[PDB]
C-alpha cells in the first residue's frame, strides 16, 4: 500500500465494480477452466517482468550450407 | 510458359500459369507449378572465398571481386573458359562474352553440346522448332524422333493428345516405345529407320509421302548422342 492502483482487482470482481453485473461473483462463481491464470499478476510495465514484442514464425530462405571438407 | 505469380509480403505464395495459345494455353507443367518451393531451400546468400586452409569463408565483395580481378587480368585470351548454365539469363552471357572480347578470350562453352555440320549456329532456324506449338494443329501428319515430348514439354504432349482427340493424324516413336498417352506406331532404332525413311523405302516413310503438311520432331537430347550428327 502507498502504491495501490488499477489491475489489482481480479477479473470477476473486475466485472463487479464496473457494475456490468448486479450480482457479486460470490453468488455466481465463474467457469474456472484449467488454462486461466490464478494469482492475477496485474500490469507490469516497469520491473524485470516486461512484455517484449519479437519476431515470430521462423526463418525464410535457409542460407546455403558451407562445405566442411578441405579442397 | 507464361506465368501470373501470387507473391505476398516479399514471399512467393504460389505460382499460376498465365495463358497463351501459342504456348501453354493455360495449362502449365505440374513440375513447374510446385517449383517455387525450391527457391526457399538453400541459397548462395554470402560470398565464400577459400582460405589458406582451402576452406571457404564468408567474404565481402571487395575481397572476392578484387581477387577474381587479380586472376582475370592474368590469363587474357587463352587459358580461360566460361561454363554457361541451363537456366542462365542471356544478359550475363552477353556481358561475360564481352569481357572475353576485351581480353579476346574466344572460349564460350555451354552445358548441352549442339552439333554443327556446316556450322548450324548461323542459320538460327536450325535449332528452332520452326513450327509453332500453335502450328502443330494444322499439320496433317507428324513424326517424332527419340525423346518423348512429355518429359521435355508436357504442355506440348497435351497439344499432341489434343490433336489426336481432334485433328486426327499419325504419330510414331523412334528409338524407344516410351509410354505416351496417345497411340503411336512402334519402330526399332536409328541406323536402319533413318535410312529406310531417307530412302523412302520404309513403308512408314511411304506414309510420310502419302500425307501433306509434314512435321519432323527430334528430341534435343539426341542432338548429342556422341555421333548424333
Amino acid at each position: 500500500f502507498w502504491d495501490v492502483d488499477g489491475s489489482m482487482v481480479p477479473p470477476e470482481w473486475h466485472r463487479w465494480l464496473h457494475s456490468m453485473t448486479d450480482d457479486p461473483p460470490t453468488t455466481k462463481p465463474l467457469t474456472a477452466r484449467k488454462f486461466i491464470w490464478t494469482n492475477h499478476k496485474f500490469n507490469v510495465t516497469g520491473t524485470p517482468e516486461q512484455y517484449v514484442p519479437y519476431s515470430t514464425t521462423r526463418k525464410k530462405i535457409q542460407e546455403w550450407i558451407p562445405p566442411s571438407t578441405p579442397y | 510458359s507464361n506465368i501470373v505469380v501470387s507473391t505476398r509480403t516479399g514471399e512467393v505464395m504460389r505460382i499460376l500459369p498465365r495463358m497463351h495459345e501459342d504456348i501453354n494455353e493455360e495449362w502449365i507443367s505440374d513440375k513447374t507449378r510446385f517449383a517455387y518451393d525450391g527457391l526457399k531451400r538453400q541459397r548462395l546468400t554470402e560470398p565464400m572465398v577459400r582460405n589458406e586452409k582451402g576452406l571457404l569463408t564468408y567474404t565481402s565483395w571487395e575481397d572476392a571481386l578484387s581477387r577474381v580481378a587479380g586472376m582475370l587480368q592474368s590469363f587474357q585470351g587463352k587459358d580461360v573458359a566460361a561454363i554457361a548454365g541451363g537456366l542462365v539469363d542471356a544478359e550475363a552471357l552477353v556481358a561475360l562474352k564481352d569481357l572475353l572480347n576485351r581480353v579476346d578470350s574466344d572460349t564460350l562453352c555451354t552445358e548441352e553440346v549442339f552439333p554443327t555440320a556446316g556450322a548450324g549456329t548461323d542459320l538460327r532456324s536450325n535449332y528452332l522448332l520452326n513450327t509453332t506449338i500453335a502450328g502443330v494443329e494444322e499439320a496433317d501428319v507428324v513424326l517424332l524422333v527419340g525423346t518423348n515430348p512429355r518429359f521435355e514439354a508436357p504442355l506440348f504432349n497435351a497439344r499432341i493428345r489434343k490433336s489426336w482427340l481432334h485433328n486426327d493424324l499419325k504419330v510414331a516413336l523412334i528409338g524407344s516405345p516410351v509410354d505416351l498417352t496417345y497411340t503411336y506406331d512402334h519402330l526399332g532404332d536409328s541406323p536402319k529407320i533413318l535410312q529406310d525413311i531417307a530412302s523412302g523405302s520404309h513403308p512408314f516413310s511411304q506414309v510420310l509421302k502419302e500425307a501433306k503438311k509434314p512435321m519432323v520432331v527430334l528430341g534435343s537430347s539426341a542432338l548429342q548422342r556422341n555421333d548424333g550428327a
